[PDB]
């Protein structure tokens, strides 16, 4: 069966969130394939569906639980189960298609989403857009509990998007990101709650030509350089990887490995 | 696309093709689906040609090796010792996972697998005699098929399918008024380039 | 593994009837396939996601359920609908299909000509000795075959044809085959048959 690693909003502390983040990274890659002092995930070619997603159990203070899963060739959400129920988002073809079909086996209901997981589509379900979306324990407290409800009517379309944006960025884009994993680290310290500055969101949308671009690169060089943007907003290229070593924190698999 | 019959002797293997045509052949999963004689559909599993990914059925984990020749369009299966209990057909099938085009499922033709020793024997072709039945008796053939008329025709006739060499019968019936106009059933072996057509006489 | 589970495995229609198909499940499915299968042909989807009617299938047909209890209807059974009906499933893995339903048409029961033949010349100048028993155009499709060699039993051989597409009848062929020198040790030869049409057995016979 896949590997579960388990989070409660109630209680949470910066280590027993720390600790879930470092958790889930170490089950979505080895850590043998690291390129630049940057680990990659796995490849999706070759790999044996026994080891294509792991499950994040979360729980809160309501004494709700949801088990998300997660694709290692991309770490990003695929759908969750809550009960008797699992819901996933659309698959984009038919390798994807048949690989859900193996993830919560045993559950009574199945069902598939018209509409695919990613911010561009969630966000207009959901009525608002990421950075109007606060990102905290307690907008993930409240995420467990919308994703629980949705089987049993109680949660209305626009939340549930809503809640799905609060899980990906708190828990995939913190696993690819340690700056990422920072900002949500922040705001369990001191307390806070609100939406990701464009430095978090800039990064969230570039995640995937980051991970070409290193991996493309000459001795770290870019061929051509990144655009990210600063907390306030402002502009900046990124043209080595060296700024980006205590950033980015996981890949996705682009190539192999040159001399 | 697939072959419609393969003989294969006892504890031997078969590597079974099936040729995709009219569709990006990179782009579904094809299956392999096992029909024992007069018994249900076992799908013992498939492969995605554009990522090599594969399933195995456990009741064919270590029988079945599927592969695929990207070149040809074609994907083949691969049973292992053929005991008795493997003689069945073996149809590849594209179904999609899913639900924008859910109604795609298309079928191949199937291969029918026989798991034998035998060569190609001529057949015995013995006569029934006694509102009259009448018969022939094709007695240890192989392979299969045989092929039986009564000139013809036509009505009245049963032409049984073989059991086990191979042995099959045919009835026909006509009226009682009709011994004394000659009743013949023709025989035809096609691997065995014999025919042989039986006046069926008291 | 979700196993599917169809009943009944044998159902008699006379053309004209309502006729329908369950499969129990032993979990939830939340789509089931359909297949139809005929003698000879591979199997087409007949109904997907559940209650969709695939292409080319006539209307009188219909699919409906939930959990671990889906179902397939034919209002007014049309004959071209007899055949082997299996259920489907694949959205959780493995992939499986159902028991089987083989649907036949009803008729009027009828009682089975028996006619029983002594090996031939041929055969036996070949030291073989095959007495063929043939059992045609009978209804319904179950029959019992006892062979009586003065008494006794044995080792026989026999096979079945399909219901007949004009008159939806059944036939029998049982052959016995012994060698010469076993062939003349006895003398008295009975093919007897029970049977639904009559509670006394249809015997032919014949002797040496």
């Amino acid at each position: 069966q896949y590997p579960i690693i388990n989070f409660t909003t109630a209680g949470a502390t910066v280590q027993s969130y720390t600790n879930f983040i470092r958790a889930v990274r170490g089950r979505l890659t080895t850590g043998a394939d690291v390129r630049h002092e940057i680990p990659v995930l796995p490849n999706r070619v070759g790999l044996p569906i026994n080891q294509r997603f792991i499950l994040v159990e979360l729980s809160n203070h309501a004494e709700l639980s949801v088990t998300l899963a997660l694709d290692v060739t991309n770490a990003y959400v695929v759908g969750y189960r809550a009960g008797n129920s699992a819901y996933f988002f659309h698959p984009d073809n038919q390798e994807d298609a048949e690989a859900i079909t193996h993830l919560f086996t045993d559950v009574q209901n199945r069902y598939t989403f018209a509409f695919g997981g990613n911010y561009d589509r969630l966000e207009q379900l959901a009525g608002n857009l990421r950075e109007n979306i606060e990102l905290g324990n307690g907008p993930l407290e409240e995420a467990i509990s919308a994703l629980y409800y949705y089987s049993t009517g109680g949660t209305q379309l626009p939340t549930l998007a809503r809640s799905f944006i609060i899980c990906i960025q708190m828990i995939s884009e913190a696993a690819r990101f340690q700056y990422i994993e920072g900002e949500m680290r922040t705001r369990i310290r001191y307390n806070r709650r609100s939406a990701p500055d464009p430095s978090v969101i800039t990064l969230e949308n570039s995640w995937g030509r980051l991970s070409t671009a290193i991996q493309e690169s000459n001795q770290g060089a870019f061929a051509s350089p990144i655009q990210l943007q600063r907390r306030n907003g402002s502009k900046f290229s990124v043209y080595d990887v060296s700024i980006l070593i205590p950033i980015i924190a996981l890949m996705v698999y682009r190539c192999a490995p040159p001399p | 696309q697939q072959p419609g019959s393969e003989l294969v002797r006892p504890g031997a293997s078969v590597k079974l093709s099936c040729k995709a045509s009219g569709y990006t052949f990179t782009s579904y999963w094809i299956n392999w689906v096992k029909q024992r004689p007069g018994q249900g559909l076992e799908w013992i599993g498939n492969i995605y040609p554009g990522s090599g990914r594969t399933n195995y059925d456990e009741k064919f984990k270590n029988k079945a090796t599927l592969t695929v020749d990207t070149s040809s369009s074609t994907v083949y299966i691969q049973v292992s010792s053929l005991t008795s209990e493997d003689a069945a057909v073996f149809y590849c099938v594209r179904w999609v996972y899913g639900n924008f085009d859910s109604a795609l499922d298309y079928w191949g033709q199937g291969t029918s697998v026989t798991v034998s020793s035998a060569s190609t024997k001529g057949p015995s072709v013995f006569p029934l005699a006694p509102t009259a039945a009448l018969g022939c008796l094709v007695k240890d053939y192989f392979p299969e098929p045989v092929t039986v008329s009564w000139g013809s025709g036509a009505s009245g006739v049963h032409t049984f399918p073989a059991v086990l060499l191979y042995s099959l019968s045919s009835v026909v019936t006509v009226p009682s008024s009709s011994l004394g106009q000659t009743y013949i059933c023709n025989v035809n072996h096609k691997p065995s380039n014999t025919k042989v057509d039986k006046k069926v006489e008291p | 593994d979700i196993v599917l589970t169809q009943s009944p495995a044998s159902l008699a229609v006379s053309l004209g009837q309502r006729a329908t198909i369950s499969y129990r499940a032993s979990k939830s499915v939340s789509y089931m396939h359909w297949n139809q299968q005929k003698p000879g042909q591979p199997p087409r989807l007949l109904i997907y996601l559940g209650s969709n009617l695939e292409s080319g299938v006539g209307a009188r047909f219909s699919g409906s359920g939930s959990g671990t209890d889906f179902t397939l209807n034919i209002h007014p059974v049309e004959e071209e609908d007899a055949a082997t009906y299996y259920c489907q499933h694949k959205r959780e893995y493995p992939p499986t299909f159902g028991q089987g339903t083989k649907v036949e048409i009803k008729r009027t029961v009828a009682a089975p000509s028996v006619f029983i033949f002594p090996p031939s010349d041929e055969q036996l100048k070949s030291g073989t000795a095959s007495v063929v028993c043939l059992l045609n155009n009978f209804y319904p499709r179950e029959a019992k075959v006892q062979w009586k060699v003065g008494n006794l039993q044995g080792n026989s051989q026999e096979s079945v044809t399909e219901q007949d597409s004009k008159d939806s009848t059944y036939s029998l062929s049982s052959t016995l085959t012994l060698s010469k020198a076993d062939y003349e040790k006895h003398k008295v030869y009975a093919c007897e048959v029970t049977h639904q049409g009559l509670s006394s057995p249809v015997t032919k016979s014949f002797n040496r």
